[PDB]
Order: structure tokens, then sequence, then C-alpha cells
């Protein structure tokens, strides 16, 4: 039979692309903080976070 | 200057060079930080880059970094 739900237990959602977006936004946060700490404090200054 | 140990005018001119360079030593170490207080966010390191040469001067003149001990009693160091 079909007592409660056959194909509707948990297999309708995938959490791969959301985690890919998470990884991408974290990497971009790293990129932008690198941009800041390497351009703002290096216009007429020494190099950034070496 | 009290007991009149006669200071030559040449050494006096040397001391004048000293004093009129300390005028700069004060102008920078106010305006730079004054720029960093008023709202001038960038020129903080700029005035230090300008001041770097006074460091070499004070070092090579009499003392370590602040030119310490450039005034003895009978004249200068």
């Amino acid at each position: 039979s079909k007592l409660e739900l056959l194909k509707e237990v948990y297999g309708l959602i995938s959490i791969l692309p959301i985690l890919t977006l998470l990884l991408g936004i974290t990497i971009e946060v790293l990129v932008i903080v690198w941009l800041e700490r390497e351009i703002s404090a290096s216009i007429q200054q020494r190099i950034g976070p070496e | 200057f009290l007991e009149n140990i006669q200071i030559p005018q040449r050494a006096s001119y040397i001391r004048v060079i000293m004093l009129e360079l300390s005028r700069i030593a004060s102008h920078l170490l106010w305006l730079g930080p004054f720029m960093a207080d008023l709202g001038a966010q960038t020129p903080f390191f700029y005035i230090f880059r300008e001041r770097e040469l006074i460091y070499d001067l004070f070092e090579a003149a009499t003392g370590m970094r602040m030119m310490h001990n450039y005034f003895r009693i009978g004249g200068v160091a």
C-alpha cells in the first residue's frame, strides 16, 4: 500500500547548491578583506598582510 | 646663560638650527595627528613618511633617536 507517503519521506530536497553558495560567499569574503588590507593600507605604505 | 660662560655666536647659530628644526618636529607631530583627528583619514602615514628624514638628522647629530644629550654646559655636545 501507501500507508503514509511513498516517495515523500526525505528525498525531495538537495542541499548541495546552497552549500556551494556558502563556500563561494566565504571565499569572496576572504578576497574582499584581502583587497582591503592590501590596497587601503598600501596606497603609500608597505605591503599588506605578508 | 646665567653665569655667563660665553656661548659663541657660531654655536648659537647651530642651536638656532636646532630650535628651528624642532619647530618642524612640533608642527608635524601635531598636524599629522591633527589630520587624524579632524577627519583627514589618509595623510596619517604621509606625514610620518615626510618626518623620516628628521630621524636620520637627530640620530647623526648627537644622540640615538631624539638626539639626546645635544646640550652640554659649556656649549653643546
